[PDB]
């Protein structure tokens, strides 16, 4: 029932109808139909983009500490690797540093909800009354003050297509990370000299038969 | 019309339209349990209380475990747990079990009265004040209200969807307690012990190796 | 008119020589009615082919033995197999009962409701459990090469051989089971010695059939 | 009307002489059923072009490499890539080739655009015979050329079973297994070397190694349905 114009992940198969292309990066892909339903489905795609906004943040913020390390750059975090950040010793205690996180992302997160429930209705700053988002904004895409540079003003579909196709690329990374790190106890650019090393003899079949 | 065993002949007292209406509903009541309506009702009301009660425990017996084999938390074995406790308590277990019933007693009694006359314990001047809040809603076994602080009830496109989990999740949770209370004496270890034990060699450790529950074998 | 186990008898009136190998066999007249008739056909049918699988399994692995490739008589495979493996019998045995209990069950309810296992509830398969007739599911799973989807008369030709044959291996079995206890040798070692002098090698002479011998 | 593989018979209904090769051989009627002819058509084709390759890689390793024998030359070939890199690659590869064919099996024309450039495409085809890049050269008539194609085909087929019963009696090549033959044809047939009679079966003895012990591992190297062997 999927329109046949659209890119498909499996060029020939026959998707369903309800994913009909008006979400970014819409392929088609839903074997288990986990968004059949309308109402799941948009929760499913504002998680799919908070998953995915995360996780690049996160990749990012593990290969490049990792790779200005290796280049030779020096700073106190330097070395560390991304699984061990957290015995590292900051200037406050790690549990000082949950609290705080936590009343700071209530406020941030409950007013991402608010707006998810009714869009529009917390576009307005609470304490410098005249500041606002612009009232033509949608769930998962603020604008204004979060786009300062005006790049949403361009050919938005296909940058929000760009963003999409990063993040789920970012995501699978981050499972690597965690994959990678618990069955070869290195951290992930380490792995990736490895490989580069000696490709035809470093493959996951030749790395967990042998701790098989 | 979905059915717990495809081709069978689901019970007539189960396909009328108050009883397909229940969560949960697949065709199975074999012993004919719940032919009587007005047993069928309350029957729902206590798969309820033990589905929430189960849930609840479960939890309160499988996250401490998994966190004390994790290291985060250091709790005894659910079975050992009300031992250690009383050591460190300020009451003895006597004073505390009467002071359970009695705070349990009040409240499954004005739940006990809603059951007979549904909305009656909203009866004005009983509570003080509060009587408002205890109506119920339309359907017995969801009070809603106070006891719906985030008021996910209110959105009806989900409500169904909701009641099915909270059903699925509950008769999970069940199997599960009657799972530990097996697998204690069947292999004196705790629960996360056992999943261990089993994911290490499955094949020579399960319960037809126990020694216990295939006597014939 | 059709050819009967007893040529002079008539055949009786609840066979009318519909299905297949009927030869107007029923002395007992345990199948007169056509309710029961229906779940023996089955039961017949597999009890057949299983009887056909472990007349082909145990004259494959006799005939390894006999030629000196390491396989064990069918009377001691099993502990062969588990102590040599290493496995618990109780949990193979559980194992068993898991498989067949389910694909039974299955078949079980399609004899009381005839399709009603190709609702989609098994993993939203449909046709592949539809079943064609009593005792012949067919299908793609079942009859992948669709050779009960092609010629008709082909069809009841092969019905025809499946039960004969089947009947066949029944007898079969009841020998390898007979043999074993009058010779105590293997199926193969019976008609190895019964070659080698047929007329003092034979039932009539193993000392256990005619005891009066 | 058409030549029989059996003279003087009649072909099944189902087979009328349409399919290139079809010469009314069909005795189990395995092809009544229309879908499971076009499976099976699709089925013979890649089998019979696998075996001609197969057929013809075996008998210039002989010519070019004498020394090493085809049947061993998984264990004797040492190249850098190693054993599980090699799989590697083979597995990822083989899988897109194979998902794509069978992609335009189930749904023809569904996987004749090439995925990177949008401007190449296969013209219209018959399922299983993919022509454009993959034909740039036709010799002559395709239909002629279909018939050569599957009869050169079956024969490989055979040959290649013939390779595999050879080489695991006599534990020879295809080419040194036949001059054995040219010297003593009279004592070298698999008649001269088995025989089964009522009270005695002879059988020839499997001339490859029960087991090959290969880089700290041992591969089984079973001969095929030994205990049935004449
Ligand atoms: C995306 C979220 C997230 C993820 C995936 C991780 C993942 C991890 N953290 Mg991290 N953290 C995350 C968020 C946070 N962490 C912390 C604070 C910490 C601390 C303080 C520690 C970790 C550690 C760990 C590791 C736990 C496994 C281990 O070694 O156990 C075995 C545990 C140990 C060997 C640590 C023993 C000493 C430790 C001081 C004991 C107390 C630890 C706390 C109970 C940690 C609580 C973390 C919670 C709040 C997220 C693992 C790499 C541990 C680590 O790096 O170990 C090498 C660690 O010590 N995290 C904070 C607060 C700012 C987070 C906030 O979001
Ligand atoms: C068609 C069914 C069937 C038959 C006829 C046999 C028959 C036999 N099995 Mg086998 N088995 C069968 C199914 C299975 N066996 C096994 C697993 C084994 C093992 C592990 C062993 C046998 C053994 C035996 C032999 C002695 C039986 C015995 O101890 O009786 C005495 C017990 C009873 C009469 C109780 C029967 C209750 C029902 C005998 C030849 C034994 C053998 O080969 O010894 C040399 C042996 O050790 N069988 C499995 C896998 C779970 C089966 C599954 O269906
Ligand atoms: C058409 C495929 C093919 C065929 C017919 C053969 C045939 C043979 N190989 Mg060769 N090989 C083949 C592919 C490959 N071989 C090898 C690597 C080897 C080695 C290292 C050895 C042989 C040996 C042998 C011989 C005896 C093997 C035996 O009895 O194993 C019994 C059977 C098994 C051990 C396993 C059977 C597996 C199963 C039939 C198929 C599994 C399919 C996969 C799961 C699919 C996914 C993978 C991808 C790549 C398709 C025999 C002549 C042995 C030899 O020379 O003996 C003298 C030997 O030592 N082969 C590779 C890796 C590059 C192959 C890749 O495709
Ligand atoms: C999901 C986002 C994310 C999160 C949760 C963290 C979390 C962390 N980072 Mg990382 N980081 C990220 C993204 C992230 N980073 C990105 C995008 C970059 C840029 C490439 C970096 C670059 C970076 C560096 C260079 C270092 C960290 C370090 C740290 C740790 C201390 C943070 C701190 O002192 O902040 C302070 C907050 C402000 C200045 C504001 C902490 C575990 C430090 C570390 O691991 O030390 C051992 C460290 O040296 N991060
Ligand atoms: C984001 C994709 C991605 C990339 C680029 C890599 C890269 C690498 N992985 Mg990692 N990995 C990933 C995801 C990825 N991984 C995920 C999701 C998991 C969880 C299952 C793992 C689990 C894993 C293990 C357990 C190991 C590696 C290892 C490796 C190395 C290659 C050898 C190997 O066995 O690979 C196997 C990798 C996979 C089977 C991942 C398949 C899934 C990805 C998403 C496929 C993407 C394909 C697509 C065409 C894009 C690829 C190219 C693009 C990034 C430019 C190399 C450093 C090995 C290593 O560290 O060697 C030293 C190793 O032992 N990976
Ligand atoms: C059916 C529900 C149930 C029951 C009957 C019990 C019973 C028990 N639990 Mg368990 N527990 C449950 C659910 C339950 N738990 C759940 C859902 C969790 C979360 C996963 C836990 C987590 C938990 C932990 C971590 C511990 C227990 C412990 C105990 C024992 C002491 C109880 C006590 O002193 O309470 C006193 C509590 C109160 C009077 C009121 C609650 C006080 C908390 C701190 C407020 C939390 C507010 C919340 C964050 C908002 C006792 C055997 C302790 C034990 O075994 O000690 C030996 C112990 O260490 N429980
Ligand atoms: C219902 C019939 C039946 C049964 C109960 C058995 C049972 C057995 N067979 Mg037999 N077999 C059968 C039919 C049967 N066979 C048929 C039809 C054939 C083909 C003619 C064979 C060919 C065969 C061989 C070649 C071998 C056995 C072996 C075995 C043993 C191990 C089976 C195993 O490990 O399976 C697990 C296997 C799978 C799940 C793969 C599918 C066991 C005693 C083995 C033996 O003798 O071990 C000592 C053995 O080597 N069987
Ligand atoms: C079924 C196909 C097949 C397979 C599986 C093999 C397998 C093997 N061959 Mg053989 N070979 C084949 C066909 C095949 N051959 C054909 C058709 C010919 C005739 C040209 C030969 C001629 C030949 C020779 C002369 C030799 C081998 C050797 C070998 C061995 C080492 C291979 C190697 O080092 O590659 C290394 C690979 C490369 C350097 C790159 C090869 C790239 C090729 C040319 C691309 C082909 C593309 C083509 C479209 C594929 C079609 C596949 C299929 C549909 C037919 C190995 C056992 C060697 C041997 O015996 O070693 C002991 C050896 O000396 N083969
Ligand atoms: C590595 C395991 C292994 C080994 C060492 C053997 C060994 C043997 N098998 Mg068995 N076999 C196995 C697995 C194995 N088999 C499996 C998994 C199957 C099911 C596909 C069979 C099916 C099978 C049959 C049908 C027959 C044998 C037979 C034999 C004997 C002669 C060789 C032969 O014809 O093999 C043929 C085996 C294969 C081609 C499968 C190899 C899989 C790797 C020999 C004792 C023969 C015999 O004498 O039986 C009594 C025989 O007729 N096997
Ligand atoms: C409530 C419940 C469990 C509650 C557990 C609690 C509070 C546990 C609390 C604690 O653990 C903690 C947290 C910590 C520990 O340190 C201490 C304790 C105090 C131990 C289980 C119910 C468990 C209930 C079970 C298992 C009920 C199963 C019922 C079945 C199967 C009925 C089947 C049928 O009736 C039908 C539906 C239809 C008929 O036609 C046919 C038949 C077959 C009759």
């Amino acid at each position: 029932k999927r329109d046949a114009a659209l890119p498909s992940w499996m060029p020939g198969a026959d998707l369903p109808g309800y994913l009909n292309g008006t979400l970014p990066g819409d392929f088609g892909f839903d074997p288990l139909y986990l968004g059949q339903d309308p109402v799941k489905l948009k929760w499913y795609a504002q998680a799919e983009l908070m998953n995915a906004r995360f996780a690049m943040l996160a990749v990012a913020g593990i290969l490049v500490p990792e790779l200005l390390s290796n280049i030779g750059f020096s700073w106190p975090g330097a070395g560390v690797a991304w699984y061990d950040a957290g015995k590292f010793e900051y200037f406050a205690p790690a549990s000082s540093l949950f609290g705080v996180q936590m009343l700071l992302f209530a406020w941030v997160e409950i007013r991402r909800y608010q707006d998810f429930v009714k869009p529009g209705s917390a576009n307005q700053d609470p304490i410098f009354t005249n500041n606002k988002l612009p009232d033509g904004n949608e769930p998962g895409y603020p604008g204004g003050i979060f786009d300062p540079f005006g790049w949403s003003k361009g050919d938005i579909k296909s940058l929000k297509l760009k963003e999409i196709k990063n993040g789920r690329l970012a995501m699978l990374a981050f499972a690597g990370f965690i994959g990678q790190a618990y069955t070869t106890g290195t951290t992930p650019l380490k792995n990736l000299s490895t490989h580069l090393a000696d490709p035809w003899s470093t493959t996951v079949w030749q790395n967990d038969l042998a701790r098989l | 019309r979905q059915s717990w065993l495809p081709g069978s002949q689901i019970p007539a007292h189960l396909d009328t339209p108050a009883a397909q209406a229940l969560a949960g509903n697949f065709g199975f009541d074999p012993l004919g349990l719940g032919k009587d309506p007005v047993a069928l009702r309350w029957y729902q009301q206590a798969e309820l209380i033990h589905c929430r009660t189960a849930m609840a425990g479960v939890a309160g017996i499988l996250i401490p475990g998994l966190l004390t084999k994790a290291g985060a938390l250091n709790v005894p074995e659910w079975y050992d747990a009300g031992k250690v406790a009383i050591e460190n308590s300020f009451a003895p277990w006597g004073s505390l079990l009467a002071v359970q019933l009695f705070l349990c007693g009040f409240v499954e009694a004005k739940r006990w009265q809603d059951i007979r006359k549904p909305g009656s314990q909203g009866e004005p001047g009983s509570f003080l004040g509060f009587e408002a809040s205890l109506k119920g809603t339309s359907e017995l076994g969801y009070p809603g209200g106070p006891f719906d602080p985030l008021g996910l009830s209110k959105e009806a496109d989900k409500w169904a969807d909701w009641k099915l989990k909270e059903v699925k999740n509950g008769r999970l949770a069940m199997l599960a307690f009657l799972g530990f209370v097996a697998q204690k004496y069947a292999t004196g270890a705790g629960p996360v012990d056992n999943l261990a034990a089993h994911l290490k060699d499955p094949w020579h450790v399960n319960y037809a190796t126990n020694g216990v529950s295939l006597p014939f074998l | 008119v059709r050819p009967v186990w007893f040529p002079g008898n008539p055949p009786p009136a609840h066979l009318d020589g519909s299905l297949a190998g009927d030869y107007g066999f029923d002395p007992l007249f345990l199948g007169q009615e056509p309710q029961t008739l229906k779940w023996y056909v089955q039961a017949e049918l597999v009890h057949g082919r299983f009887a056909m699988l472990g007349a082909a399994g145990i004259i494959l692995t006799s005939i390894g033995a006999k030629v000196g490739l390491g396989f064990p008589e069918w009377y001691d495979a099993g502990k062969v197999v588990v102590e040599k493996n290493n496995i618990d019998f109780p949990t193979l045995m559980v194992i068993q009962f898991y498989l067949m209990g389910w694909a039974e069950t299955k078949r079980w309810y399609d004899f009381k409701n005839p399709g009603s296992q190709a609702d989609g509830s098994f993993l939203g398969f449909t046709e592949e459990f539809k079943g064609l007739e009593n005792g012949y599911p067919g299908g793609r799973f079942f009859d992948p090469m669709g050779l009960s989807r092609g010629d008709a008369a082909k069809y009841q030709e092969y019905k025809q051989k499946e039960v004969k044959n089947g009947r066949l291996a029944m007898i079969a079995c009841l020998g390898f089971a007979a043999q074993y206890a009058a010779t105590g040798k293997g199926p193969l070692d019976n008609l190895a010695d019964h070659l080698a002098d047929p007329n003092h090698v034979n039932f009539a002479t193993n000392g256990v059939s005619i005891p009066i011998a | 009307s058409r030549p029989l593989w059996l003279p003087g018979s009649t072909p099944p209904a189902h087979l009328k002489g349409d399919l290139p090769g079809d010469f009314g051989f069909d005795p189990l009627g395995l092809g009544a059923n229309a879908e499971s002819l076009k499976w099976f058509k699709e089925s013979e084709l890649v089998h019979s072009r696998w075996a001609m390759a197969a057929v013809a890689g075996i008998l210039v390793q002989e010519i070019v490499r004498p020394d090493v024998f085809w049947y061993n030359a998984g264990k004797e070939v040492e190249s850098p890539l190693g054993p599980l890199g090699l799989l590697a690659v083979e597995f990822f590869l083989m899988h897109w080739v194979e998902v794509r064919r069978w992609q335009d099996l189930r749904k023809p024309g569904s996987v004749d655009q090439d995925p990177i450039f949008s401007q190449y495409k296969l013209p219209p085809h018959e399922v299983g015979y993919p022509g454009g890049v993959f034909a740039p050269f036709i010799p002559g008539d395709l239909a002629e050329l279909k018939v050569k194609e599957i009869k050169n085909g079956r024969l490989a087929m055979l040959a290649f079973v013939g390779f595999v019963m050879a080489a695991q009696v006599t534990g020879k090549g295809p080419i040194a297994a036949l001059q054995e033959h040219l010297a003593d044809p009279w004592g070298t047939t698999i008649f001269s070397k088995a025989a089964v009679v009522p009270g005695q079966a002879v059988a020839p003895p499997c001339k490859i190694p029960a087991s090959v012990s290969y880089k700290g591992i041992e591969i089984p190297t079973p001969c095929f349905l030994q205990g049935l062997w004449p």
